């Protein structure tokens, strides 16, 4: 079967050097003229940069001369001036060329950092350029006389050598010379010779270089490029509509700078032809060749020579290289962004009446957005005669069409997005609800995920046009379908502030009120009791309730009892569906507990009940918060009655120490520390005074004289419930606020003795100012840093997607509680939850299999684990997965917005990166830079060293900057001898044995070491635990999984040690290697298998390694990537995400996985 | 072109040699005209309104 | 060292060349005279170079050409030209029949009278070209006859040149030297059919050109020599005088062309100056060359320095226009009205606006607009040539509307209407044409059409097609 010829749908792409003939293939004519347009009739001047004959008609299906104007005549080339009449779009397509008189270097291959022509010819750059400028003569094919082949002579030397050597000696100069070198070059001969030379001499200096060069040469052979190609004979011209001359207002014109450049090249070239035909002296024609080289170089990539300036304008003219590069990056225009139809934006407002599955959409906006749909529907029913008339109807805004829009809106979700998109939840899909007004209404419960306040934040809407986009929006991007953070299984739909103050005020108990101690049949008459004013919202009461438990087998058990609770809890219980116990609502319901309620509800009753539950919780929260009449007054903030006294005593301390300094008893510095310490203590005193007073000081009467309970004071309830405020800010409101520091960071020894409730004075405020500005600047900067980190992260991962289902390995990491120094800084439960057991675990007794090998440990399995005392669970990690080029779902974990195991095809690397990066603003050596350092694998500043090998050690030689440590293992040879600088204080015992990876000194260690001297599991544990230290210290929840996938990408590369297939020291993909040695262990050589060594590459480095050049050209240096790929003739197969986004085809993740896989298998097949 | 022509033939319209460039109030903004100014090239005849 | 920036690698390269002494200019010029005159004389000694000129003049008076395309004047009008040519032809018709020892003195004079003719450069070029081509033709047979002996039939070149020189036509060498019993003698028999048959053109040359193969080489050899001398000397002069070119080109700097572009065009100007110069007028070469270089520069700038090329007189006009404003700027203590300079100038006076507008240069499409942000001017240029989807839909709908409607009429009325217009068919048809394809032909068709439209004109129908009018 003929495969095909004309346009199929392509796969891969290929890049290479271009032939004079191949360049001529694209060219439909030679531009012989600098002229553009006629200057009156603006028609293109034939034949020039803008030409109808070479390129195309100026207007659709119309000849230039005007003879053939009819759409009937198409493939006709007009007799007058040949122009085939065809759409004017082709003027945006067709190429052309220019035949250069003298050969010309392609500046991309001359100035690329490892100069291509230069290291191909094994010639230095300066020599090559020197020759190019006609400043020296260079030998070519020297024959046997006196002279080296690449040797460079001068005027006198060339003349002398010529007088001696006649023929059988050859030298040229300028571009023609270099081209002669490249053309004369035989790669094959060099190959043979170099292999031999490699073989004979043993020196590292010789053979390293030798081997690198021969490999380079064979790589360039394999191609298909040949050397002469780096030198330009023919120069292609960019199609004119891509560098347009188009008119403006006032009759003015504006055009691309490429026309200036091309014009320059053409003029100088033609002038060179002239100077050749006029028989000009060498000095002149040479200058013309130099100028032409400069012109071509300026056209291709400007700035690697003189930086030509555009006409009359100082600003340097943009060149083709700059046309490719873009800027603000690192941004290739799919990357930075692209304008999109069917979309809009505006200020957002509240809309609490909404179910969380919908959003208020302004009438006008929805009208303008769904316009084509409205047209088509209108004429579908017949309300509009034709599409034209349908426009005129909606343009009239006739009364009918609103009813049609109600139809087109119903089942048809819209995408809402906010500005700082961090994690994937930054975009969510809702159902449009038509709303009067220009503002968008956004569900309160979602305000968390968006990080969207109501202070004038704006949101953007997008319409999912195609059917697949509607179903993708509804089954994936839908609001209700992500109720959980992808970072951690904890609910992101957790009620925020007003609502939690509502449920808190509802469920809390006072000591006494109306209805205290009575008895009621159930929640119904409890609410009925409250609403009529008889019983207080909160009063201690026994009521009969019926709870349910599903603890039968998939079946709900009913039970009823008398519960000691409050009227409020009783009323609220009406909302709690089915199987949940009454215990959950019987507490005080803080922002934390109110969340665990929802979480438990989800993991018990499923999605739908959790959704409707959450909705109800929000509604009742708002309503009862409004009923509550919560407020904030000036007397709501209570200053400790003991404050002034504390201030006084602490103030006496300073004067004690001051007198001591005047008496010389204490020095200056120690004194400073003392006074700073006394004030620092005073602050804690006032804080822990105001907190006692504020918290418990409601003293209230029940029956007998007195009792005291937690306060009903507003600001307290706010800070306590989790609504808003915190003990720090409350402390700053009532008690004195802090100690400040000068710009230096030297902390002022006179703290602010006044707070916000009292007035601050001039000094106190002026001193607070610096802290303020440093705060704003710092946070505004940490935004940028966070962004950078996420970027590095997704660049490092991306294409990692769940590919296979089960790789089926017993391998994994050993999961224990973190158990740090105190008790249990994080439990075993959270660490092992949602993960999959590597192997079947014991009871304390055995042949008892409680959990059998690979079973996703869901909450129940985990609680079974907790019932027994089990202290340890080996867990499959993404880092150890046997599957190549991705991760198997069975080894990943369950985690998702859904509680079920991860689906085949979801791209986990991206959401991992996003998950690590979203909280990144919250982080305050330590901090966010610590995280960056960890992921970059950077060796610390003053690191320790670990024993290279086990066995007894001892000290030898002396004081040469290093006092050597000689290691002595039991059985093995001694020879490992390391040189440790003696001016650092050691640890290791001169008379004792040390295991490999022991402390031979103190200080932080480089993870490279931890990988090498300890091992893979050790280093992944080190990374994950350290970054988790950074985050967890800040109260950030990030599952180990994501850091573990990042880690997997970090160690991706490994350097070979042994042999039998590939080269000795090559850094190479383990996936590649392991696949090749697993393939090698059988068949092939019976076993030739090659050893490797795992390598730790930092994220920014690991991102550098990519097979796809379309991808590399995105975030890397474009100019270098395209060259470096072009020489090798590198053929990009796509495969990964970035390239497919760039080329504008389906993502090979997601819904796309089905397609790409289906195609990928169809490829390399029958 | 074709059927357009046909259409003009049926309805007999003199479709103009003049396109409409008139300045009209931007979509959605609604107000009252408080003033009008007319600037003319020095030497071109002032229109009636001006 | 070399800082690159080719202005330097040029400046330093020419900076070596020494300034000519006053006398040295005369040395070079004299060398030029010698050199050229050599090729002129070598042309004069060529019989075909005479006969050709004769036949060409015979073409001139036969009205197949004009006197301007043959002679650029002699030393000295058309009647005078006619008689001068009569003189040339006369010397030709004597010299021709004297080819019986005495003729030489007359052939020299034939050369002289031929030398009195100043040919159009194109004609001269044709002559010299023809000569050298003739020498290529001789080289053909020379290399054929050489290789057919030495390389093929195995004969030494040493003994090959012996019976060669002085004859190389007759059979004295070919048929009398093979019997010499040399090791290379009997070997010559195998190629004999190939050598003697190619000898025809060889002896033919002495007929056409009227010169033995001996002289044919000599003459244009001397010619080549002269040419070489000329180019050598002239080059020397140019290279000597580059400094002048640079010095002038420094005046034209910001006119919109690069420095090296300037100095190169000016270099070409100097080249021309050397080509047309004569030291015999006593006019200094410096002040004579200055004009030429300045001419190359000025004439080049006007032409190539614009993205939109404009005619020269236009540019001049624009310049004048820029001056008037200089007289009258402070004079009309604003600026002169756009209509004032119009009356100053000689021409119609509304042309100011047009000319003033056309003369403006385009703006860089990369011109940065606000924020320094990547929004640059060209990013804001919309495509007005594209058709909106909203309209495209209505077009695709118009197709359905008209298709339905013509499906409503009678098939012959539908055919006549679809025919009368370009509807779903190529071009559209003259009503006569429509007749012929119908065979029912004339006034007749139009009737149907009218009524056809009439049927479509009032409803069920028109309502839809009517809604299409905006
Ligand atoms: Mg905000
Ligand atoms: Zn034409
Ligand atoms: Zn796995």
């Amino acid at each position: 079967l003929k495969a095909q010829t004309k346009t199929e749908e392509f796969d891969a792409i290929k890049i290479a050097l271009a032939s004079p003939d191949m360049i001529r293939s694209w060219s439909f004519g030679e531009v012989k003229k600098p002229e553009t347009i006629n200057y009156r009739t603006f028609k293109p001047e034939r034949d020039g940069l803008f030409c109808a004959r070479i390129f195309g008609p100026v207007k659709d299906y119309e000849c230039l001369c005007g003879k053939y104007k009819r759409l009937k005549h198409r493939g006709v080339i007009c007799e007058k001036c040949g122009v085939e009449v065809t759409q004017t779009k082709v003027r945006r397509e067709r190429m052309g060329h220019i035949e250069l008189a003298s050969p010309t270097a392609h500046i991309w291959f001359l100035k690329s950092l490892p100069s291509r022509i230069g290291l191909l010819l094994d010639m230095p750059l300066r020599d090559i350029e020197r020759v190019l400028y006609f400043e020296s003569y260079v030998v070519i094919e020297g024959g046997m006389t006196n002279l080296e082949r690449q040797q460079i002579l001068t005027e006198e030397q060339y003349l002398d050598a010529l007088e001696e050597f006649g023929d059988e000696f050859d030298a040229k100069m300028g571009a023609e010379a270099i081209q002669a070198l490249l053309k004369s070059m035989d790669l094959e001969q060099e190959c043979e010779q170099l292999r031999e030379e490699l073989n004979e001499t043993n020196s590292e200096t010789k053979r390293k270089k030798l081997t690198k060069r021969i490999k380079l040469l064979e790589a360039f052979v394999q191609s298909g490029n040949k050397p002469e190609w780096m030198i330009l004979t023919v120069l292609p011209v960019l199609p004119p509509d891509l560098r347009p001359l188009v008119p403006l207002d006032g009759g003015r014109f504006a055009t691309s700078d490429l026309n200036d450049l091309y014009r320059r090249v053409i003029n100088r070239n033609n002038r060179l032809k002239r100077l050749l035909d006029l028989a000009a002296p060498d000095i002149i024609v040479r200058n013309e060749k130099r100028m032409l080289q400069e012109a071509v170089d300026a056209l291709l990539d400007n700035g690697r020579r003189g930086r030509a300036i555009t006409g009359s304008n100082k600003r340097p003219l943009k060149s083709l290289a700059d046309m490719i590069k873009g800027k603000q990056g690192r941004f290739r225009q799919n990357l930075l962004g692209k304008r999109v139809d069917y979309s809009g934006r505006s200020v957002i407002t509240v809309g609490p009446y909404l179910r969380l599955h919908q959003c208020g959409l302004p009438k006008k906006m929805a009208l303008e957005l769904f316009k084509p749909f409205i047209y088509g529907k209108l004429e579908l029913r017949g309300l509009a005669t034709t599409i034209k008339a349908a426009k005129k109807m909606v343009e009239r805004e006739e009364a009918v069409v609103w009813d049609i829009l109600d139809e087109v809106i119903r089942e048809h979700p819209v995408l809402l997005n906010r500005a700082p998109t961090l994690h994937r939840l930054g975009i969510q899909a809702f159902e449009p609800v038509l709303i009067e007004g220009k503002a968008i209404q956004l569900h309160p419960l979602v305000c968390a995920a968006y990080n969207a306040d109501f202070d004038g934040d704006q949101m953007a809407v997008h319409v999912p046009l195609t059917l697949e986009a509607q179903l993708e929006a509804r089954a994936l991007m839908m609001s209700t379908n992500n109720i959980l953070s992808p970072a951690n299984g904890e609910p992101i739909i957790v009620p925020s502030q007003d609502v939690v103050l509502g449920l808190y005020y509802m469920t809390r108990d006072c000591v006494n009120a109306k209805g205290e101690g009575m008895v009621l049949t159930g929640p119904k008459e409890a609410e009925r009791l409250y609403r009529s004013g008889l019983a207080s919202l909160h009063a201690r009461v026994k009521v009969r309730i019926t709870e349910y438990e599903k603890d039968a087998n998939g079946e709900l058990v009913a039970k009823t009892s008398l519960k000691d609770t409050t009227v409020g809890r009783a009323i609220l219980w009406m909302i709690v569906p089915k199987g949940l116990p009454y215990s959950i609502v019987n507490q005080a319901l803080g922002k934390k507990a109110i969340s665990k309620m929802l979480n438990t509800c989800y993991r018990i009753l499923g999605l739908k009940p959790t959704v409707i539950f959450a909705d109800q919780i929000m509604y009742t929260g708002f309503a009862y918060a409004a009923r509550s009449g919560a407020s904030v007054g000036i007397d709501d903030m209570v200053i400790p009655e003991k404050k002034h006294e504390i201030i006084s005593e602490a103030e006496a301390e300073v004067a004690e120490i001051q007198e001591q300094f005047q008496s010389g008893l204490v020095t200056a510095g120690e004194r400073y520390n003392k006074v700073i310490d006394i004030w620092a203590a005073a602050n804690d005193r006032v804080s822990k005074a105001m907190m006692d007073n504020l918290q418990t000081e409601t003293v209230i009467n029940r029956d007998g004289q007195e009792e005291k309970q937690v306060s009903f004071n507003s600001i307290y309830m706010m800070a306590d419930s989790g609504a808003r405020g915190s003990a720090a800010q409350i402390r700053q409101l009532a008690g004195m606020r802090g100690l400040m520091a000068k710009p230096d960071g030297s902390i002022i020894e006179t703290p602010i003795t006044a707070n916000f409730r009292e007035g601050l004075n001039v000094l106190q405020y002026f001193i607070s100012t610096h802290g303020a500005r440093k705060g704003l600047a710092d946070t505004a900067l940490k935004t940028a840093n966070s962004g950078y980190l996420t970027r590095r992260l997704v660049d490092v991962a991306q294409d990692l997607v769940v590919t296979e289902d089960d790789c089926g390995t017993h391998e994994g990491i050993m999961m224990t509680p973190v158990i740090e120094g105190g008790d249990v800084k994080e439990p075993l439960r959270d660490r092992v939850l949602g993960r999959v057991t590597a192997e079947d675990v014991l009871k304390p007794g055995t042949a008892d299999i409680l959990v059998p090998r690979n079973t996703l440990l869901h909450e129940q399995w985990c609680d079974l684990l907790e019932e027994n005392s089990v202290d340890a669970v080996k867990v499959r990690s993404v880092v150890s997965c046997d599957t190549d080029f991705g991760v198997c779902a069975h080894c990943y974990g369950r985690d998702l917005a859904r509680g079920h195991i991860i689906n085949k095809g979801e791209a986990i690397g991206v959401i991992a990166a996003q998950s690590i990066g979203e909280p990144g603003t919250q982080l305050t050596t330590g901090g966010l830079p610590r995280v960056a350092d960890l992921f970059e694998a950077r060796r610390p500043k003053e690191p320790a060293i670990l024993a290279e090998i086990s066995g007894i050690v001892s000290f030898g030689k002396e004081t040469k900057g290093k006092r050597r440590l000689v290691i002595t293992p039991v059985d093995g040879s001694d020879p490992y001898e390391e040189m440790i600088p003696k001016w650092r204080q050691l640890n290791v015992f001169e008379g004792e044995r040390v295991e490999r990876g022991d402390v031979i000194s103190d200080g932080p260690e480089a993870p490279h070491d931890i990988l090498r001297l300890r091992g893979v599991h050790a280093v992944t544990r080190y990374i994950v635990n350290e970054v988790q230290d950074v985050y967890r210290l800040q109260g950030v929840k990030i599952n180990d999984k994501h850091i573990e996938v990042i880690v997997r990408q970090m160690l991706r590369k490994a350097t070979i040690v042994n042999a039998g297939s590939s080269d000795f020291l090559e850094g190479e993909q383990v996936e590649y290697s392991r696949v090749k040695i697993a393939n090698r262990e059988l068949e092939a050589n019976g076993k030739v298998g090659a050893t490797y060594s795992r390598d730790l590459l930092g994220i920014t480095k690991a991102s550098l390694a990519t097979e796809s050049f379309i991808s590399a050209a995105s975030f890397q240096e474009t100019t270098r990537v395209l060259t470096e790929a072009a020489v090798a003739g590198k053929r990009d197969e796509l495969r990964g995400l970035k390239e497919n986004v760039i080329v504008g085809r389906l993502i090979p993740a997601g819904t796309g996985y089905a397609y790409h896989q289906d195609r990928m298998r169809r490829r390399a097949a029958g | 072109t074709p059927e357009e022509k046909l259409l003009r033939a049926i309805f007999g319209e003199k479709a103009s040699d003049v396109k409409d460039s008139s300045l009209r109030v931007p979509n959605g903004v609604s107000g009252t005209v408080i003033d009008v100014q007319v600037f003319t090239r020095d030497g071109v005849e002032k229109d009636k309104r001006a | 060292g070399r800082t690159t920036d080719p202005v330097r690698m040029y400046m330093r390269e020419m900076g070596t060349v020494e300034l000519l002494t006053r006398e040295g200019e005369i040395d070079i010029a004299k060398r030029i005279e010698d050199g050229i005159n050599q090729v002129q004389c070598s042309v004069a000694e060529y019989p075909e170079a005479i006969t050709y000129l004769l036949e060409q003049y015979d073409r001139v008076e036969a009205e197949e050409a004009r006197l301007s395309d043959l002679i650029t004047g002699f030393v000295d009008d058309p009647e005078l030209a006619r008689e001068k040519f009569a003189e040339l032809r006369a010397q030709y018709v004597v010299t021709r029949d004297t080819i019986k020892a005495t003729a030489q003195e007359e052939i020299l004079k034939l050369s002289e009278v031929f030398k009195q003719f100043r040919l159009v450069p194109k004609q001269f070029d044709y002559l010299v070209n023809s000569m050298r081509v003739m020498m290529d033709r001789v080289r053909t047979q020379e290399r054929l006859i050489m290789k057919l002996c030495v390389e093929q039939c195995k004969m030494p070149k040493k003994n090959f040149i012996t019976l060669f020189t002085g004859n190389e036509t007759s059979d004295t060498w070919f048929n009398a030297a093979i019997a010499m019993n040399k090791p290379w003698s009997e070997k010559l028999h195998d190629v004999s059919e190939e050598v003697h048959r190619a000898l025809q053109k060889l002896q033919q040359i002495e007929e056409e050109t009227g010169l033995t193969i001996e002289q044919v080489k000599d003459i244009n050899r001397r010619m080549s020599i002269g040419e070489a001398k000329a180019r050598r000397a002239k080059k020397e002069m140019v290279e000597a005088n580059l400094r002048l070119v640079i010095s002038i080109a420094k005046k034209y700097t910001n006119r919109g062309l690069q420095f090296l572009d300037l100095i190169q065009e000016g270099n070409i100007g100097l080249m021309k100056a050397v080509d047309k110069f004569e030291y015999r007028r006593g006019y200094k070469f410096s002040t004579y060359a200055t004009w030429w270089i300045r001419q190359a520069i000025t004439r080049s700038i006007a032409d190539q320095a614009r993205t939109i090329r404009i005619p020269v007189h236009m540019i001049e006009t624009i310049n004048k226009l820029n001056r008037i404003s200089r007289q009258m700027l402070q004079e009309m203590g604003r600026e002169p009205t756009p209509e004032e300079l119009a009356e100053r100038m000689l021409m119609p006076e509304d042309k100011i606006r047009k000319v003033l507008k056309i003369a403006k240069e385009p703006i860089s499409m990369e011109t940065p607009i606000g924020d320094d942000e990547d929004s640059h001017l060209g990013d804001f240029i919309e495509d007005t040539t594209l058709e909106l989807p909203l309209d495209s839909a209505t077009t695709e709908s118009l197709r359905a509307a008209t298709h339905d409607v013509l499906a409503g009429l009678t098939a012959r009325e539908a055919k006549v209407l679809r025919m009368r217009f370009g509807i779903d068919m190529n071009t559209d048809y003259t009503l006569e044409e429509v007749g012929k394809q119908f065979d029912v032909t004339r006034e007749r068709i139009r009737q149907i059409e009218a009524k056809a439209l009439r049927k479509l004109r009032h409803p069920s129908r028109s309502e839809v097609l009517r809604s299409f009018l905006d």
